[PDB]
RNA sequence: GCGGUCCGGCCGGGAACUCAAAGGAGACUGCCAGUGAUAAACUGGAGGAAGGUGGGGAUGACGUCAAGUCAUCAUGGCCCUUACGACCAGGGCUACACACGUGCUACAAUGGCGCAUACAAAGAGAAGCGACCUCGCGAGAGCAAGCGGACCUCAUAAAGUGCGUCGUAGUCCGGAUUGGAGUCUGCAACUCGACUCCAUGAAGUCGGAAUCGCUAGUAAUCGUGGAUCAGAAUGCCACGGU
């Protein structure tokens, strides 16, 4: 059951079950199926190791889990160490894009903290 | 040749026209099955061809424009209805009764200043 | 070569006095014409706000509506255009003639 | 309403059978402007009724309707500065009213596999009158026993 | 308003009418077009050299009548209120109060 | 962002500073107000006082920075906190 | 309707019709009946497209609040007039332990997701709207037709319907937030613009006391346009669909 991403995905479906894995949303699930060749539409037959031998092989090529994972932090951290605004926006929980924080930040900052 | 009627419910017209024929209704140069793709929308278009027998002998070809889809339903139906009015003016009693001469002449509100929906007005507080 | 007359003025009531005028100068010319044809009345609608400080409720809207003829001349002569050059008319209306 | 008294307001009746009921049901069960759904789904309930039970399905709408409308009412009120939960019979126009308003609610909460299949299965149940909807109605009963009590008070 | 602010104004749109037609439109296109190669980039330059006033962004359209900032029309070149009043007074043809 | 056909950006008189305190050498800090410029590699290893405001903050351009503008590292507000 | 029909109002052709806008007629408790105090009115009816002010808009009496505006403007008095005037570059009005008000998006199955399929009204547009064709997943780029407009362009609508999956799961929900890469305006998008593609997927499973809008095409809900505008709407002003 378990696919080549280190989490193991569901058994309902196809689509969904590509869209259960981390690094891979609805549009880049579209391309690894297209890679692949499998679609629903076909028999219920051959149901078997016959295709996730290639979606093994074809995953590969992207960067999932703990390599987008490192790099993900090493954005942030680059970003941090460097002593930018965006940064120091990182630093503080506040937001960095721009966005106000007179109020409406709620999600970034966690929640509201009284006096 | 042909007996005339136009009918407009909210903002639509309809261009409908009577001729002798076997119960046969073309809407804008397509079947009305395919046209109303609902069920309502499609029977209230034949709705006076019950309480009027003459469902059976005529063929009549219809071009609506404008509205939407029950506008343009009810714009159908007061063309019809009108339609047979210069035909027969004999089934009064009935047609009336049931409110089918009647135009529809219930419209859609313009916008109001200081209003978000022409008569909602903004949400308040007292304080 | 059958020409075009094209009309506007802010006000219906001068459109029409214009449109009127222009025809018996063309049977003055005696020449065969066309009826005006009314092209959709285009209403412009500016909402202003009137306090000069503050408020937004109290505020006025204006229109600006602008009223538009077409002509057609069918059969026109050198002494047919040659009056509609000559012709005087209101200062509320403008002349698009085209060829 | 405070000055000019006005009555009823006319629905266009039943296309598909003529009444005026099943137009009123449809609306009021028609939610956020969406009629045209609520004509497919009232027309599939009724004809799931239709082969289960007698082929004129009309009466069996009407028999799971007049076992819980509705013939008495709570109504809260107060006279000296106490509340009161006077009981008053209730004309046949807010009857049957109240009765199918509290049937859409029934379905709602019965969580079939869709609208139409829930609501087929509460009109259905409230045949045999084992449904929700006869327990809302005896619910109903027992608080409307219990303000007899109030039946007396002020403002009878 | 006030009359540093208008003659602040005139003198921004008398230089981006001196400079609209010469190097402004010329370079937007050079630096646009795909063919060219870094002769855009030098064209950037000479575009920050220029007094940087030229720029028709630079121009806040006002009340000529007043100099109001706000509430400001393209149709009539007033402000709101400047509008309204002579309006009432009928100075603006084919103008008068909405009802619809 | 400013678009790829068109390049990055970067100011006359920065440019010309910039190459001039290049060619002769890392010596002192650039002094400027062009904070909208952005960090070229050509001024690599160099301490650039950019405004914020009211003082001139240094900044020293290292290769990480590179493609980030000039004026980015200089907050102009100073919060330190709503508490005491 | 006539014929022709590059079989599409496309061509001659017709002005009957939809429509465009110009004038005119009609809706007045006009007639009948009942109630009423034989009055006025109210109720019901007949006809009638519309019946009781037909539905909305503009129109706001005398006066109240030393209501708001000296920062639209004008103006009495007061003050500066090598400065409370004026020219510049950068910054701020966007800051954030928190509170309030007004809104947008949701928590889902009346929904989400994918395909096929149908119709609107109102407006904008000459330093402007920008087709078709080509490239680009894309926002966009290239070439460039036409349109001062009932013709040309933004321009096709969305919930709808038919199909199949989702199957009640913080989910093929929800979309914040964050990363990477980009597009367009503009001299320049760091503080501090909008949008596109890929990556992450936070709260939220309908909300306490309390509190608001709304009586008919009105609530509700779905899209569309305008002014402001180089660029910058969930705001404002308008439009139509159910
Ligand atoms: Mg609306
Ligand atoms: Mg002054
Ligand atoms: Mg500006
Ligand atoms: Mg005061
Ligand atoms: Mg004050
Ligand atoms: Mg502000
Ligand atoms: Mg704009």
């Amino acid at each position: 059951a378990r696919i080549a991403g280190i989490n193991i995905p569901d058994h309902k479906h196809a689509v969904i079950a590509l869209t259960s894995i981390y690094g891979v949303g609805k549009t880049r699930s579209k391309a690894i199926l297209a890679a692949a060749g499998i679609a629903e539409d076909v028999k219920i037959s051959e149901l078997s190791e016959g295709q996730i031998d290639t979606l093994r092989d074809e995953v590969a090529k992207f960067v999932v889990e703990g390599d987008l994972r490192r790099e993900i932090s090493m954005s942030i951290k680059r970003l941090m160490d460097l002593g930018c605004y965006r940064g120091l926006r990182h630093r503080r929980g506040l937001p960095v894009r721009g966005q106000r924080t007179k109020t409406n930040a709620r999600t970034r900052k966690g929640p509201r903290k009284p006096i | 040749n042909q007996y005339y009627g136009t009918g407009r419910r909210k903002s639509s017209a309809a261009r409908v026209f009577i001729k002798p024929g076997n119960g046969k209704i073309v809407i804008n140069q397509r079947s009305l099955e395919q046209y109303f793709g609902r069920e309502t929308a499609r029977m209230v278009v034949r709705q006076p061809l019950e309480l009027v027998d003459m469902v059976e002998k005529l063929d009549l070809y219809i071009t609506v424009k404008g509205g939407g889809i029950s506008g343009q339903a009810g714009a159908i139906r007061h063309g019809i209805t009108r339609a047979l009015m210069e035909y027969d003016e004999s089934l009064r009693s009935e047609l009336r009764k049931a409110g089918f001469v009647t135009r529809d002449a219930r419209q859609v509100e313009r916008k109001k200043v200081g209003l978000r929906k022409a008569r909602r007005r903004p949400q308040f507080s007292k304080r | 070569q059958r020409i075009r007359i094209r009309l506007k003025a802010f006000d219906h009531r001068l459109i029409d006095q214009a449109t009127a005028e222009i025809v018996e100068t063309a049977k003055r010319t005696g020449a065969q014409v066309r009826g005006p044809i009314p092209l959709p009345t285009r209403k412009e609608r500016f909402t202003v706000l009137i306090s000069p400080h503050v408020n937004k409720d109290a505020r006025d809207q204006y229109e600006i509506r602008t009223h538009l003829r077409l002509v057609d001349i069918v059969e026109p002569t050198e002494k047919t255009v040659d009056a509609l050059m000559r012709l005087d008319l209101a200062a509320g209306v403008d002349v698009q003639i085209s060829l | 309403p405070r000055r000019r008294v006005i009555g009823q307001r006319k629905i266009l009746p039943d296309p598909k059978f003529g009444s005026e009921l099943l137009a009123k049901f449809v609306n009021i069960l028609m939610v956020d402007g969406k009629k045209s759904t609520a004509e497919s789904i009232v027309y599939s309930a009724l004809e799931t009724l239709a082969q289960r039970s007698g082929k004129s399905e009309l009466e069996a709408f009407e028999v799971a309707l007049e076992n819980v409308r509705p013939t008495v009412e709570v109504k809260s009120r107060r006279v000296g500065g106490s509340t009161y939960q006077v009981p008053v019979e209730v004309r046949p126009v807010r009857r049957n009213a109240l009765a199918m308003r509290w049937i859409v609610e029934a379905a709602r909460k019965r969580g079939d596999k869709s609208m139409a299949l829930r609501l087929a299965n509460e009109l259905s149940d409230a045949a045999e009158n084992k449904g929700t909807a006869v327990k809302k109605r005896e619910d109903v009963h027992r608080m409307a026993e219990a303000n007899k009590a109030f039946a007396h008070y002020r403002w009878l | 308003a006030k009359q540093s602010m208008k003659a602040r104004e005139v003198k921004r749109v008398a230089l981006a009418d001196k400079y609209f037609a010469k190097r402004a439109e010329l370079k937007a296109i050079i630096s646009d077009v795909n063919a060219s190669d870094e002769d855009r980039w030098n064209a950037v330059l000479k575009l920050q050299t220029l007094p940087r006033d030229s720029s028709p962004s630079r121009q806040r359209n006002r009340c000529r009548q007043t100099g109001r900032p706000h509430g400001f029309l393209r149709k009539f070149g007033l402000s709101r209120i400047k509008v309204r009043e002579a309006a009432m007074r009928g100075e603006i043809p084919g103008l008068k109060k909405a009802s619809w | 962002p400013r678009s790829l056909k068109k390049g990055p950006f970067i100011d006359l008189h920065l440019l010309k500073k910039v190459e001039k305190a290049v060619e002769s050498g890392d010596k002192k800090p650039l002094r400027t107000w062009s904070r909208r410029s952005t960090i070229f590699p050509n001024m690599i290893g160099l301490t650039i006082a950019v405004h914020n405001g009211r003082q001139h903050v240094p900044v020293f351009v290292t290769d990480e920075m590179v493609g980030h503008k000039l004026g980015e590292f200089a907050p102009t507000r100073t919060y330190r906190g709503h508490a005491a």
